[PDB]
């Protein structure tokens, strides 16, 4: 007998527990939550009819609580049992019933990593009764690529390290060691894919942001170099020997990464000095600043010039100049947005503010001081000026033009 | 272990009598695990070791043996306890540090796994509709990883001895009943794997293409079942290779499933739900862009393009009827018909590019022509509607007598537009009868314009 639309709820009360219970039913809380309409017919289609979730969402925003259905969706510490896995009902009370615990919280990814580690434990053990067939090893390969994609998703939220998860674990044919190399290939691609110019394209370009982008890039390659030392196993070397232009292209990209990393590390030492300069600007609470920052800009430039001489082997010395200029660019735009905006609209409205108009001109003067100091550093540099302000500073020039155009019209308003 | 081994062993005495058992009690295993030494220290490793993230609570045939080293154990069902983290927290529940996993030992594991991955896919899809979950191009790559994990799940779902008879294998009644069944399966498979395209709707061709994909997919699941092949093994063992190499060879499910998958890919890539002339042109632009996937038989490509052309013809007639266009002003009718005129111009340009591709296929090598003729006729009819439009607009720009002449020309063009919208077969038959009548009407209009 066991039970039916009740059996599932009976072994669900005991097993769940929460560390210490073993109830074995009777769940008064469960019989009261039964009357959702969809959930009851769902729980009935699981019991004596093979899938039934039982969700427990705690706190958050609009929590499911004692919720779930038969499939449906959990947004939430749940659990799915089997019960007559198409139909083994109205006989032995769901003898193939399979239970599994699924906590709130990724954890959805980590669960997927344990499911693949179970299915590989299954393939190593039996061979199956033809329900798996030769697709057993193919599904194990489909699981491994899923675990790689989860590790790629981990690196997306966290910090790369895809190559380590692409590496096959507990390998004993020759096609499998080739698959390991092919995932190593897309790792080298991710390093070259990342650039200083693509971040500049999609707005941003902050003096703090670009420094952090090199500090994040130099950390990713440093990890990739450490991962390369683990990747380059005595076993992984023998795989490359037994058929090889696939290997040497992955080895060549590694030596290119190791050199670019040495370049990135010098860029990081340069980025660390700019992160202090950006700290001087980022700290600003949009009050005054431009009065002293116009004074503080000339020395901030004088530091950047000395940075060029000190590194010497500074890779991308003409590309890093486009970042530094965009850096000062984004900074000025932020400072400028503060001193006007709704405040400038509000002052114009009242029409009892003349000095505030003059303050706006002072803000523009601070910008002029930055461009003057940029030319004052170009002379101090003495060759290799680069910059290309005539196209780069256009973003800044176009801001100051619009600013000046307001200032021209604001002065006339004071006249009338 | 840590100091919180009380809240796992209790969770074990809990669940270990629902897997390794039909409820009742757990014959104390951890405490003759914990008084031998390896099973004590191993479970000590379970909770405490960040290194050894996974354990294994194996049931084997009753015998219990706790150890991380996994072994496939018939006829058992199990529960697995993987701690994952360093130092089992004694100031929290032992259920909310471990993650439980009830295994089937030599019992339908390839199914149970496939459902578990079908669930993590659905939850991953539910998160994709909701918030961050995965960011940006990273989250875009994550959605590409899930969509690939989903295809592997559908791959798994599709997946779902020889001498076990003795003297029952060799019989002229048993082997003939199996050969008559395998050959009858060949005649059934041949039914799905020849009807002419003719004139069909935009849904009909895409539906039968998608229907062939799912039908030949379910048929490929029926032939992927071990029984349906270990009958084709019993035939090859009996040496009846006349219903064996004759429901693979004759069954053309190898080439037909290929055309089925190609038809499924054409439906995924891709007028009949368009009211305005802007939507008619926009439908033709999205359809002509979706028909670029060609290089990835030339007869199969022409049959799909012809079905897309017929649907765009039946919509244009329905649009001209919606615009009583003798009562409607010529200037007002011209503005609506100008939008339909521009779409007709775009279709004629696409017809010239298709003729140049046909010329290149004739220079290399020393059904497809009748479709090119039906496409030229469709382009010819679209230009005739564009011309009657432009005649109405030119009179608006002009002249009271000039305006009245345009209103008469717009009235005749409407009556032809209403006949086409009535029936699609009437649209082909009446279009030929309208071209003769339009010439007689044009001569009467020219005489009035001369005066």
């Amino acid at each position: 007998m066991g039970d039916h639309s009740q059996k599932d709820s009976p072994e669900d009360f005991i097993i769940n527990r929460l560390s210490q219970a073993l109830g074995i039913q009777k769940e008064k809380i469960k019989k009261s939550l039964e009357t959702q309409q969809d959930d009851k017919g769902e729980v009935t289609n699981k019991d004596e009819f093979i899938q039934q979730d039982n969700s427990t969402n705690i706190l958050w925003v609009s929590g499911q609580s004692e919720k779930c259905t038969f499939y449906y969706g959990q947004l939430i510490d749940k659990f799915k049992k089997k019960g007559i896995a198409i139909k083994l009902g109205l006989h032995k009370l769901t003898n193939e019933n399979v239970a599994k615990d699924v906590v709130v919280v990724l954890l959805e990814h980590l669960n997927s990593v344990f499911n693949e580690i179970m299915s590989p434990v299954m393939q190593n053990p039996l061979n199956q009764q033809g329900w798996t067939d030769l697709v057993a090893k193919d599904l194990m390969e489909k699981f491994n690529n899923y675990v790689a994609q989860v590790y790629v998703l981990l690196g997306q939220i966290k910090g790369k390290t895809m190559l380590p998860l692409p590496s096959h674990k507990l390998t004993s044919k020759d096609k499998a060691h080739v698959f390991e190399g092919s995932i190593i290939t897309w790792t080298k691609q991710i390093k070259n894919v990342l650039k200083l110019e693509p971040e500049q394209l999609l707005k941003y370009g902050n003096d703090p942001g670009p420094l952090a982008e090199i500090e994040f890039w130099q950390n990713k390659r440093d990890n990739l170099n450490l991962i390369d030392s683990q990747l380059k196993s005595v076993e992984v070397q023998n795989i490359l020997h037994f058929l090889k232009s696939t290997y040497t292209t992955p080895f060549t990209k590694l030596q290119a990464e190791v050199k670019k990393a040495r370049l990135e590390a010098n860029e990081n030492y340069r980025y660390l000095f700019t992160l202090k300069d950006l700290f001087s600007k980022l700290q600003e609470s949009q009050p005054s600043d431009f009065p002293t920052l116009y004074e503080l800009f000339i020395p901030i430039m004088h530091t950047i010039l000395l940075i060029y001489n000190k590194s010497k082997t500074y890779n991308q010395p003409p590309r890093l100049v486009v970042l530094i200029r965009e850096i000062c660019n984004a900074i000025i735009s932020n400072a400028q947005a503060f001193v006007d905006k709704d405040t400038i609209f509000s002052l114009i409205d009242s029409k009892e503010t003349t000095e505030a108009c003059d303050k706006l001109q002072v803000t523009l003067d601070v910008c002029s001081k930055f461009k003057d100091a940029y030319f004052e550093y170009k002379a101090k540099a003495g060759g290799n000026w680069k910059l290309t302000s005539n196209a780069l500073f256009v973003r800044l020039d176009s801001f100051l033009e619009r600013c000046q155009d307001i200032l021209h019209l604001t002065n006339t308003i004071v006249q009338f | 272990k840590y100091s919180k081994r009380i809240a796992w062993m209790k969770t074990t005495i809990c669940d270990s009598l629902q897997l390794k058992d039909m409820i009742v009690e757990e014959s104390f295993q951890y405490e003759k695990n914990k008084n031998l030494l390896e099973q004590f220290l191993s479970g000590e490793g379970l909770n405490k070791i960040f290194a050894y993230y996974q354990v294994q609570e194996q049931a084997q045939n009753t015998t219990g043996d706790l150890e991380k080293i996994q072994d496939k154990a018939v006829w058992f069902l199990r529960i697995t306890n993987p701690a994952d983290d360093k130092k089992k927290a004694s100031q929290q529940d032992g259920n909310d540090n471990d993650i439980i996993f009830g295994e089937i030992t030599p019992n339908t594991v390839p199914m149970l796994n496939a459902l578990m991955e079908s669930v993590y896919s659905r939850q991953i899809d539910h998160i994709i509709t909701e918030k961050i979950q995965f960011a940006e191009e990273e989250q875009v790559l994550e959605f590409q990883q899930h969509s690939n994990k989903f295809s592997s799940e559908v791959r798994e779902a599709i997946n779902l001895l020889d001498y076990e008879a003795i003297s029952g294998l060799s019989e002229s009644e048993k082997m003939q009943h199996y050969e008559m069944k395998f050959n009858e399966w060949i005649n059934l498979i041949s039914s799905q794997l020849r009807k002419d395209e003719k004139d069909a709707g935009p849904a009909t061709e895409l539906i039968y293409w998608r229907s062939r994909m799912q039908k030949i997919t379910n048929w490929s699941e029926q032939l992927k079942s071990k029984d349906f092949q270990i009958v084709k093994a019993s035939l090859q063992r009996h040496k009846n290779h006349d219903n064996q190499r004759p429901r693979g060879d004759e069954s053309k499910l190898n080439e037909a499933k290929d055309n089925v998958k190609y038809l499924t890919t054409l439906e995924k890539f891709i007028p009949l739900y368009n009211g305005t002339p802007q939507q008619i042109i926009d439908t033709l632009p999205a359809l002509m862009n979706a028909i670029k996937m060609i290089h990835t038989t030339t007869d199969k490509m022409t049959g799909l393009f012809i079905k897309i052309t017929n649907q765009m013809i039946k919509n244009c007639k329905d649009r001209i009827l919606n615009k009583m266009i003798w009562e409607q002003d010529p200037a007002e009718l011209i503005e609506v018909l100008g939008s339909c005129i521009k779409l007709y111009c775009e279709y004629k340009k696409c017809y010239n590019d298709t003729k140049e591709k046909v010329a290149d296929m004739p220079k290399g090598k020393t059904s497809d022509a009748q479709i090119f003729g039906k496409f030229d006729t469709f382009v010819r009819r679209l230009q005739k509607l564009i011309e009657i439009f432009s005649n109405i607009q030119q009179f608006n720009a002009l002249l009271e007598g000039m305006d009245v002449l345009t209103n008469k020309f717009k009235k005749i063009i409407d009556d032809f537009k209403k006949k086409g919208h009535n029936l699609l077969d009437t649209a082909n038959n009446k279009f030929d009868r309208d071209w003769v009548e339009f010439n007689v009407e044009i001569s009467h209009l020219d005489g009035e314009l001369q005066n």
